[PDB]
């Protein structure tokens, strides 16, 4: 608004009280279209900001509708490991979410494999490794040790 | 210098910055503040110049080859007008211009003041005399007249 | 088995241009009435700063996903599988893949001398040395760890094993690898093979990426023909106005001509802003796609793959990412 | 053409250094004014870019063929801590290059002209521009201030350093024909 | 069971626009003015397009 | 008659194309450019009176 867009100066009530409408209108006329040329790049860029923000609701309303509302089973988009919740939390033109991971921890070097110790035709797991520690087979969950006994249950030919 | 002013909610200068004090006091009068947070920003300015070559044409240097077209005496008539080239001859409009002898100067396309400096490959005086109406017709567009 | 080449775009070039070069090549008679437009500079050059640093944000969006960085692994068949793509160290001077070897082809102290215009780019502020570094890690955790590697840590899985969970996360039991184990292994290897001559002639990664490359360096060369135009002065050449017009005649015919080029400014700066609001959105899709088809397997179809999906393989690229 | 009807000023003599106010018959401006090989027909006395500038003259009086690069413009982007945190001296880019800059501060050639700038010594160069301020140290930590091309600026040692950039961390995982690694605790 | 309507727009009008007709059709002294201004014959043109 | 010109890298014009012989140079005086790849292209006005 302080500029001066070849014009005299503009403070727009100054040309009014100088150049007396014949001559004030090449002052002013030069003068708007730089100013109105102002808005037409003001509005523009909210227009591409409003963009911006739209997809970044679109995304935080999906958030909202699956880290929140459910549990989101695709990783690394709600939280960072394994996600179990969230809690949207209110904040000043956003929303800050409170992504409540899994991410375990203490991991073990064991030895698995396949093709198992048993007569018959070799067995895999429903949902299992085939974890063996010290001088005993187990299946455990693949995030957990959790060892089970190898059964008949857990395993199929 | 530019030179940032803090104005206080009551009124005082209670701060200042000198734009190019330091480029940090650089960076104070680009994003108007005093709390610069980490990171990094612009001001954008550049590279002034410190010689100039002028170098140009002639080693033969001729001079004033319009003295003899001006205050040459015999111009013919509208349509039946000379043009005369001019070789090699480096003209001087200075004394041409400041030597108050012409009632009509319409200095289209270049201006007198400028009109010293540069350079050329052929100026042609077009020379012919009318009748004082169409003065100012002869320039571009003013087809409306006969001459 | 099938693997596919899907190719995002994910940044463009860095360009900044100096809004005072590019207007008035330097002549403060012109840099005055350039002054008094206020603030179409340093609105201007903040804009699409404002575009550069995000162009790195949108590198560090897809690529900066993994926290701690793998070496690349030697003996690189694993338990069947071929793997060409990871980097050879012993053979290749240069560190990034064969398939990276063959995708920085298939487009298009380096210093820019600086030409008259006013242009420039800047460096993309992740060299392809470090990018290809990253899709070294990214394809290594995701041959030897897998799961948790996204999740956190890696834990590492012999590779097998690994698919043989992949294939139980399609639902197909997990007894129909270890039945098939070679006969899939070869499958595997064929399919790569098939890539390094695929995209080899017929120009699909190209043809995404070459959008990019042409349409950003394209508005640069309607941007650099604006200044041989004339809107309505009398010479294009700024330096000719001032040479010859007592500028006070001068300043109708340079205002005349800034208007202009003030103005194929903020037609370029526009549309800069809006390529930049589809890359970003073509970004966010690829920090997604590496979030979800590399760090994990991806239930949602059509997405990662034109199938039901296994796994997949970040691979560098100019600008972009090809997903394997 | 051969340029004919000249003016009255006297013609000096070029010069290979750089920002030279050149006025060969009438173009003025300004630029690096080096010497080229380039044909030039002799009906052919002014060369243009790719789109339209003043690119290559012949010299009118030595009939020499020299291209002109402008004078080395460019962004300047300073580098900062925060200043509650360190009122410390910022570094600086030059968009250029290093050599072209270093022997430019050596006297006003540059406008921006700041009056006390204790600097260069710990002159750079890297890919963007040339990055004067800071001490390039081989190390590795993090990118804190992005710079370019894989190298970024912070607060170390407390100077400011421009180190190249780090990639994470290295993590030594051995893919093995038989080992899993499953997790016990979990956070 | 509740189905459930849910409407996505996919394309609107693939509007083209002669520059030249637009700006003065009729006119080739106006078409003549309009040259020396930029490539707005083709890059407006061609960024609709 | 708007008329393309090719300048070597020598500087000798190689080859010239007139705008108006046949629509294939229509569109090589529109893209600058001799190799063109596939498609459709640009470049309008009709209908003398």
């Amino acid at each position: 608004l302080s500029s001066n867009f070849g014009a005299i100066s503009s403070v727009l009530n100054d040309i009014l009280s100088r150049l007396d409408k014949v001559e004030a209108e090449v002052q002013i006329d030069r003068l708007i279209t730089g100013r109105l040329q102002s808005l037409q790049t003001y509005v523009t860029q909210q227009l591409i900001r409003a963009a911006e923000i739209r997809a970044s609701a679109n995304l935080a309303a999906t958030k909202m509708s699956e880290c929140v509302l459910g549990q989101s089973k695709r990783v690394d988009f709600c939280g960072k490991g394994y996600h179990l919740m969230s809690f949207p939390q209110a904040a000043p033109h956003g929303v800050v979410f409170l992504h409540v991971t899994y991410v375990p921890s203490q991991e073990r070097n064991f030895t698995t494999a396949p093709a198992i110790c048993h007569e018959g035709k070799a067995y895999f797991p429903r949902e299992g490794v085939f974890v063996f520690n010290g001088t005993s087979w187990f299946i455990t969950q693949r995030n957990f040790f959790s060892p089970q006994i190898i059964t008949t249950d857990n395993t199929f030919v | 210098t530019t030179f940032m002013l803090k104005y206080d909610e009551n009124g005082t200068i209670t701060d200042a910055v000198d734009c190019s004090q330091n480029p940090l006091a650089e960076l104070k009068c680009s994003v108007k503040s005093f709390e610069i947070d980490k990171g990094i920003y612009q001001t954008s300015n550049f590279r002034v110049v410190p010689s100039g070559d002028v170098v140009r044409f002639p080693n033969i240097t001729n001079l004033c080859p319009f003295g003899e077209v001006f205050n040459a005496t015999k111009f013919p008539s509208v349509y039946a007008w000379e043009r005369k080239k001019i070789s090699n001859c480096v003209a001087d409009y200075s004394v041409l211009y400041n030597s108050t002898f012409f009632s009509t100067f319409k200095c289209y396309g270049v201006s007198a003041t400028k009109l010293n400096d540069l350079c050329f490959s052929n100026v042609y005086a077009d020379s012919f005399v009318v009748k004082g109406d169409d003065v100012r017709q002869i320039a571009p567009g003013q087809t409306g007249v006969i001459a | 088995i099938s693997i596919t080449t899907e190719v995002m775009p994910v940044s463009m070039a860095k360009t900044s241009v100096d809004c005072n070069m590019y207007i008035c090549g330097d002549s403060t008679e012109c840099a005055n009435l350039l002054l008094q437009y206020g603030s179409f500079c340093t609105q201007l050059n903040r804009a699409l700063s404002g575009i550069a640093a995000e162009q790195d944000r949108n590198t560090r969006e897809v690529f900066a996903q993994v926290k701690q960085m793998y070496k690349t692994p030697t003996l690189k068949y694993f338990g069947g599988f071929n793997f060409s793509q990871i980097l050879p160290d012993p053979l290749k001077p240069t560190k990034r893949s064969f398939i990276e070897d063959l995708l920085f082809n298939k487009v298009t102290d380096l210093i820019c001398a600086q030409k008259f215009n006013g242009l420039t780019v800047l460096p993309p502020l992740l060299t392809d040395d470090m990018i290809a570094a990253y899709t070294a890690a990214l394809v290594s955790g995701t041959a030897t760890a897998g799961w948790t590697f996204g999740a956190g840590a890696a834990l590492q899985i012999p590779f097998a094993m690994q698919m043989a969970y992949r294939f139980n996360g399609i639902g197909v039991t997990q007894n129909v690898l270890y039945e098939n184990q070679k006969q899939i292994a070869n499958q595997f290897n064929k399919a790569i093979s098939q890539i390094q001559e695929s995209l080899t002639t017929t120009s699909t990664a190209l043809g995404k990426l070459q959008d990019v490359v042409n349409q950003n360096a394209q508005a640069l060369n309607t941007l650099v023909k604006q200044l041989s135009s004339n809107f309505g002065a009398i010479s294009s050449v700024l330096n000719d106005i001032l040479s010859r017009l007592d500028k006070v005649e001068a300043e109708v015919q340079i205002d005349r001509l800034i208007t202009g080029r003030l103005q194929s400014l903020q037609t370029y700066v526009t549309q800069q802003l809006i390529r930049a609001a589809e890359i970003r959105a073509s970004a966010n899709l690829a920090a997604t796609k590496m979030s979800e088809c590399v760090l994990g397997q991806s239930k949602r179809v059509d997405f990662c793959g034109k199938g039901y999906h296994l796994m997949s393989f970040p691979q560098a690229a100019p600008h972009g990412v090809v997903f394997l | 053409a051969p340029a004919t009807v000249c003016g009255p000023k006297l013609s000096t003599d070029l010069i290979k250094n750089q920002c030279v106010n050149f006025n060969f018959n009438g173009l003025t401006g300004t630029g690096v004014l080096t010497p080229s090989s380039k044909r030039f027909q002799p009906f052919q006395q002014f060369g243009r870019d790719v789109s339209d500038f003043t690119d290559s003259v012949r010299d009118p009086k030595t009939s020499e063929i020299l291209d002109i690069s402008p004078c080395s413009f460019g962004g300047v982007s300073v580098i900062t801590p925060g200043t509650n945190a360190s009122s410390e001296v910022a570094v600086l880019y030059q968009d250029v290059n290093c050599t072209d800059v270093s022997t430019a501060i050596h006297a006003d050639q540059l406008t921006p002209a700041w009056r006390i700038y204790s600097t260069g010594n710990n002159v750079f160069q890297t890919q963007a521009g040339c990055l004067i301020g800071a001490e390039h140290v081989d190390t590795s930590y993090e990118c804190d201030i992005p710079i370019g091309a894989g190298i970024c600026a912070s607060y170390h040692t407390k100077s400011i350093v421009a180190y190249t950039m780090s990639l994470g961390a290295d993590s030594s995982i051995a893919y093995s024909n038989n080992t899993i690694a499953i997790p016990t605790n979990f956070s």
